[PDB]
């Protein structure tokens, strides 16, 4: 059984690791520049900072360009 | 854009250099000129397809003049938003 799930999955490893992979980078993306336990400077300055046409014309040549390709 | 008010008489010479010249348009690889009817309603889009991804798709990889009636009928209406869609 270990065999045959290992196979499973050997196959398409690339697909596996490269969607692991965005999953890390938009995790990482948004996560604070401080590490813990020195987070907490972030964490008080996120706290500190809460507590205290031409779109549609851009919108449309993108989805022209689209459409055409 | 430009525009020119002119008589049938004129010889295309003049207008000729008058568009390479003093306008700019460079000298086409191709022209392709258009003629139909149906006057106002559209063409059935078969005809929309042959003329976008036909006509106009074929003749932006050499570069070319297409020209057509400049007014809103149908067959220059479609030439028209192909060209600016490809453009």
């Amino acid at each position: 059984m270990f065999s045959y799930t290992f196979g499973k999955v050997q196959g398409n490893s690339d697909l596996y690791w490269k969607a692991q992979r965005y999953r890390l980078i938009r995790e990482f993306h948004s996560r604070p520049a401080l590490a813990p336990p020195f987070i907490v400077i972030s964490h008080l300055r996120l706290l500190l900072r809460q507590l205290c046409y031409l779109s549609k014309e851009a919108e449309r040549k993108l989805l022209t360009w689209e459409s055409v390709h | 854009s430009n525009f020119l008010r002119l008589s049938d008489r004129t010889d295309p010479a003049a207008v000729y250099s008058l568009v390479t010249r003093t306008w700019g348009f460079r000298a086409p690889n191709l022209v392709v000129s258009v003629l139909g009817g149906s006057g106002g309603p559209v063409l059935q889009t078969w005809l929309q397809d042959l003329l976008r991804r036909g006509l106009v798709r074929a003749a932006q990889s050499t570069g070319a003049w297409i020209v057509t009636g400049g007014l809103h009928t149908g067959i220059g209406r479609h030439v028209g938003v192909a060209v600016r869609d490809h453009q």
